[PDB]
RNA sequence: GGUGAAAUUCUUGGAUUUAUUGAAGACUAACUACUGCGAAAGCAUUUGCCAAGGACGUUUUCAUUAAUCAAGAACGAAAGUUAGGGGAUCGAAGAUGAUCAGAUACCGUCGUAGUCUUAACCAUAAACUAUGCCGACUAGGGAUCGGGUGGUGUUUUUUUAAUGACCCACUCGGCACCUUACGAGAAAUCAAAGUCUUUGGGUUCUGGGGGGAGUAUGGUCGCAAGGCUGAAACUUAAAGGAAUUG
């Protein structure tokens, strides 16, 4: 079966998309490029467009470094934040399997509390 | 299903015969009349060791009470305090033969 | 005059329940109130399973799922139409969709 | 400007013998230089692999194992068991409404001196003809169930070394032993040892590590 | 005006009349 | 002239038959007749003195040495103590946090005594009157009372002149300023009431 | 026959110095003047003299202590922090 | 980073992301529900100690010992208050970036007191069920929690009973729900908000058009903020409740 296994850690928030690949240990990252790099918008940093567009360069850089296979760990912002996956998160994962890189073992690692640390916005909400 | 200790000593107090205090227990420890000595946790290590060496000598059972001589005397149902209690006659109480 | 005989949502014999934080606006509403919706989905969503199962190693494998329990306040749930206003009588029915 | 990826070397990651497939994958470190050993940036690394990859079966689909490399030799790196966790997707699915969630944990040292915290998790189940909709436990049940599960955790871990525990977990002898003790009490669907955390590690001793690695 | 702030409005008044009465001791 | 008590600790002379008395700063709970064990192999009870390497992190200690065998330097004041943060067997070095809030790295052979200095809350009671501040410094040195520098004449001070008592130039003084220029706030990196609340990073 | 309402011991200070400091001193003065339980002899004979030192009037044991009270708050909590760390080492 | 869109802000001193380890303080997710407990406020990680509690079971005991309560007393969310500790997070004030005709705001950044704790204060919340307590009577339904009873019920282990767990029936006591309207009501609705002009079981409390006002005054408690007690002159034909059609 062979290949060589890296890990693609995809952090998709609602203002950006993160496509980050390291090896089986998170030390020594291979290729990291985000959505704000592929457009000048500030709004479209998080768009699925940039997310696909970012996963091109990673997978091009995975070949160039020689990583032929990826495990993917996907995360929202977490903590006291949204918890819902970001929009670019699906496009990025698709562009990675679409670029010829071999996938497997996907998990959702978004950090969840045991219920800590009072959340932003002050009990009356963010009202608009 | 467990009788504590003070509950045991309570029976000893109405139904038994006892003496209290460092003098009368050694007056009793010499004569052989004493089946138990209950030493307060806060009496000094010398009085503990002289009581010890009066006991191991006499083949007398030594209970190391958990508490001070204030709570010890309340446990024998007295208003003053006592550092050591000596059991002469066990009454309806089983203290000698129990786990203690 | 009184609108719902449940007032807000269900308490009836407690008198205080900790609040929860709205997931949209970050409001405070007692957990007894606060519309809650279970959110389960596949990690690969819809069209990607094709290109995911092809690019993937392993025969088969399986699709993991994202499990999230959403809490809204009354304001956001109404506005997001996670719920909507019903008729005087239809309001009484607590039965699901 | 260097494109540093022609600098670094490659090393092949080796799993413990307590597992099946012992070649995990690879990883890169910069080329050893004067006053930088590539063994330094190599050592402390920890790798999280699925136990399905390790044992080869898909019955282990969740159950991740952490693997920490203690030493590196000649392009190979020897890793030891650093812990186990449950893959949040699997964990979330097993939590459902209308049932009692019971959790328990204990901290215990093994025969070789390893201080471990191990976690357990179980859920009540309806059974057979039961027409009531929930099947919650009484508080008195959970107290005695937690007492029993921890009794077994401390017992199974106490006599054993780091490898025996590993060798016990793959078959899940603990889960079954838990179900046996608990069924006198309450139905208790699922059951797992869902996590094990390394707290304290003994002094190095390459000898035990070579006995685990190496020979085969 | 909203009944809480009219309750605040008259709370301030009462403080100021206590201060003014405190002039003459 | 010392808040906190001292406790007089009697030892046997190792190389001659005689008693050798030592004067120790009582550590709050130390008591007459208690036994006090001193050295690397001492136990972890309060009032014994250990080397700094020989205690775990989290250990709170008093009268700790700056260099080993200087018979104590850091945290001798009534109520004070030093916490051991960590150890570094590369050259025998324990790093500790000093009551000022600062973090110091000393040699793990540096001795300290288990616990805090006794004498508790002395500075929490209001002096209440000058006569109390008087007797206070009587036993200490002649630093009291203090006449303000603005109250003196230009000859007597930089705060100096008059017609209005005022400082009339910045009361923060260059570090490198010459003795007789230095009064008021000296090296101050800042001034004003801060409200910051963090005594260390 | 209750004498003072508020001041108690601090009626010695009369009107002076301001109440807030008279209150604040009331606190610590009752503490330092108070009689305490002895660890060794089990009676309440311990008095202060010379703040920091607390001796027992019966058994003559003298203990380093807090300024105006026998045990310091942060002392006793340190007392346990050490026992806690010492038991780690011997077990 | 952040937003609807921006900006203030942070960054080749490597910001953001990744990794290994550690520090602090708070919180206690999912399980968590028309479920539990407490007089109310309130109460959710484990284990140990401390005294407490309802209901149930009872051919046990005492024998009217009670019900309700001016005065009087305990407890009392949050904010706030006094000393000390703590100070991660959020965040009144303040300061900022924007929006805007203005924007002291709503949205963004920074952040003081605060939020946590010890020992003291304070005694208020739409502290709500906007519904006093004790007692009796009047109607149907199925779930659920705690206890008990009844079974040649079921499922459990070497089938051995047990104990468990489940199922069916019964019954006390609970948190609730559903139908009904004999009855009640201005109606909304109510299983009490019924058994009231055919008006009476016992008892505490409060209201008497709207304003002025919960103000003024005196008294009292409180460190203060304030609480409790609490007027009148004058003013005015409506204010208000529920339902209906636009
Ligand atoms: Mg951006
Ligand atoms: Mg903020
Ligand atoms: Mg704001
Ligand atoms: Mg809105
Ligand atoms: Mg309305
Ligand atoms: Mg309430
Ligand atoms: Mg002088
Ligand atoms: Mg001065
Ligand atoms: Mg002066
Ligand atoms: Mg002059
Ligand atoms: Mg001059
Ligand atoms: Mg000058
Ligand atoms: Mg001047
Ligand atoms: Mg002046
Ligand atoms: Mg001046
Ligand atoms: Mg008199
Ligand atoms: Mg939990
Ligand atoms: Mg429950
Ligand atoms: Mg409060
Ligand atoms: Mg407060
Ligand atoms: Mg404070
Ligand atoms: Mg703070
Ligand atoms: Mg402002
Ligand atoms: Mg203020
Ligand atoms: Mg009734
Ligand atoms: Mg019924
Ligand atoms: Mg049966
Ligand atoms: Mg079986
Ligand atoms: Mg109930
Ligand atoms: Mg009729
Ligand atoms: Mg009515
Ligand atoms: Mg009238
Ligand atoms: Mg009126
Ligand atoms: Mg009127
Ligand atoms: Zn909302
Ligand atoms: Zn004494």
């Amino acid at each position: 079966n062979s290949q060589v296994f890296g890990v693609a850690r995809i952090y998709a928030s609602f203002n950006d998309t993160f496509v980050h690949v390291t090896d089986l240990s998170g030390k020594e990252t291979i290729a990291r490029v985000t959505g704000g790099m592929k457009v000048k918008a500030d709004r479209d940093e998080s768009s699925p467009y940039a997310a696909m567009l970012a996963a091109q360069d990673v997978a091009a850089k995975c070949k160039e470094v020689g990583i032929t296979a990826v495990h993917v760990k996907i995360r929202a912002t977490g903590g006291t934040r949204t918890k819902t996956p970001g929009p670019g998160g699906q496009a990025a994962l698709r562009a990675l399997a679409r670029s010829g890189l071999r996938i497997g073992r996907i998990e959702d690692v978004t950090p969840v509390p045991s219920d800590s640390t009072r959340k932003k916005g002050g009990r009356r909400g963010r009202r608009l | 299903s467990q009788e504590s200790i003070n509950q045991k000593l309570a029976l000893v107090i109405k139904s038994g015969k006892y003496t209290l205090g460092y003098k009368s227990t050694v007056k009793s420890l010499r004569q052989g009349k004493s089946k138990l000595i209950i030493i307060a946790a806060n009496t000094p290590v010398l009085r503990k060791s002289e009581l010890e060496y009066y006991a191991m000598l006499s083949k007398t059972k030594v209970y190391y009470f958990q508490g001070g001589n204030n709570e010890l005397g309340t446990a024998v149902g007295k208003l003053f305090r006592v550092g050591v209690v000596s059991i002469l006659e066990a009454g309806d109480s089983d203290i000698l033969t129990t786990l203690a | 005059p009184k609108k719902r005989a449940s007032n807000g949502r269900n308490k009836k014999g407690r008198g205080h329940v900790k609040p929860v934080r709205c997931v949209n606006c970050s409001k405070s509403i007692p957990k007894d109130k606060a519309i809650k919706r279970m959110a389960i989905r596949n990690i690969v969503e819809a069209a990607a399973v094709r290109d995911l199962s092809e690019a993937s190693v392993y025969p088969e494998y399986a699709l993991p799922k994202t499990y999230n329990k959403l809490h809204y306040c009354v304001s956001c749930a109404i506005h997001a139409r996670i719920v909507r206003v019903r008729s005087r009588e239809d309001r009484k029915n607590r039965a699901p969709p | 400007v260097v494109d540093p990826f022609t600098r670094k070397e490659w090393f092949d990651i080796k799993a413990p013998s307590t597992f099946e497939n012992r070649n995990v994958g690879k990883t890169l470190v910069n080329k050893s230089t004067g006053l930088k050993s590539a063994s330094d940036a190599l050592k402390g690394r920890v790798v999280e692999v699925c136990l399905a990859d390790l044992q080869g079966s898909e019955d282990h689909s969740f159950r991740k194992i952490k693997l920490r490399v203690d030493e590196v030799q000649g392009k190979n790196l020897l890793t030891n068991f650093h812990g186990m966790d449950f893959t949040t997707d699997k964990l979330r699915s097993m939590v459902r409404k209308w049932q009692t969630l019971i959790e328990a944990n204990v901290t215990v040292k093994t025969s070789d001196d390893y201080v471990l915290r191990i976690f357990a998790i179980a859920f009540t189940r309806k059974q057979a003809n039961q027409v009531k909709r929930h099947s919650y436990a009484q508080s008195s049940h959970i107290r005695a169930i937690r007492k029993v599960i921890s009794e077994i955790l401390t017992k199974e871990v106490q006599g054993s070394t780091l490898a025996q525990l590993t060798s016990k977990l793959i078959p899940e002898v603990i889960n079954k032993e838990i179900e046996n003790a608990t069924k006198d009490i309450f139905p208790l669907q699922n059951i797992h040892v869902r996590k094990v955390k390394l707290l304290k590690q003994p002094k190095f001793d390459v000898g035990a590590l070579m006995a685990l690695h190496g020979e085969g | 005006m909203r009944a809480k702030w009219r309750k605040k409005r008259t709370r301030r008044l009462k403080r100021k009349r206590r201060k003014v009465r405190a002039r003459s001791k | 002239g010392r808040g906190a008590p001292l406790a007089k600790v009697v030892f046997r002379d190792p190389y001659k038959y005689r008693l050798r008395e030592e004067i120790f700063i009582a550590n709050e709970g130390v008591h007459t007749g208690q036994f006090i064990y001193a050295g690397k192999k001492a136990s972890l009870n309060v009032g014994n003195v250990l080397p700094l390497g020989s205690v775990p992190e989290g250990t709170i200690v008093s009268n700790v040495e700056e260099k080993p065998g200087d018979r104590g330097a850091l945290a001798r004041a009534s109520g004070n103590y030093v916490i051991i943060i960590g150890h570094n067997p590369d050259e025998n070095k324990t790093r500790v946090r000093l009551p000022s809030g600062a973090k110091k790295v000393i040699s793990s052979d540096a001795r300290g005594v288990i616990g805090v200095i006794a004498g508790g809350g002395r500075v929490d009671k209001p002096l209440l009157k000058a006569g109390r501040a008087f007797h206070k410094y009587r036993l200490k040195r002649n630093s009291w009372p203090k006449t303000r520098g603005v109250a003196m004449n230009p000859v007597d001070h930089p705060h100096g002149g008059g017609n209005h008592q005022h400082i009339g130039k910045a009361s923060t003084i260059s570090r490198g300023a010459v003795s007789g220029q230095k009064a008021g706030l000296i090296a101050a990196r800042r001034t004003g009431l801060l409200r910051g609340s963090q005594k260390t990073q | 026959a209750k004498r003072t309402k508020k001041v108690g011991i601090t009626g010695k200070y009369g009107v002076r110095y301001g109440s807030s400091l008279r209150r604040q001193v009331k606190k610590l003065e009752i503490q330092q003047h108070a009689r305490y339980d002895c660890s060794f002899c089990g009676k309440k004979t311990v008095k202060r003299g010379a703040a920091g030192i607390w001796t027992c009037s019966c058994c003559k044991k003298t203990v380093a202590g807090g300024a105006y009270t026998v045990s310091t708050a942060a002392a006793a909590t340190v007392r346990s922090t050490i026992r806690r760390l010492r038991e780690m080492v011997e077990a």
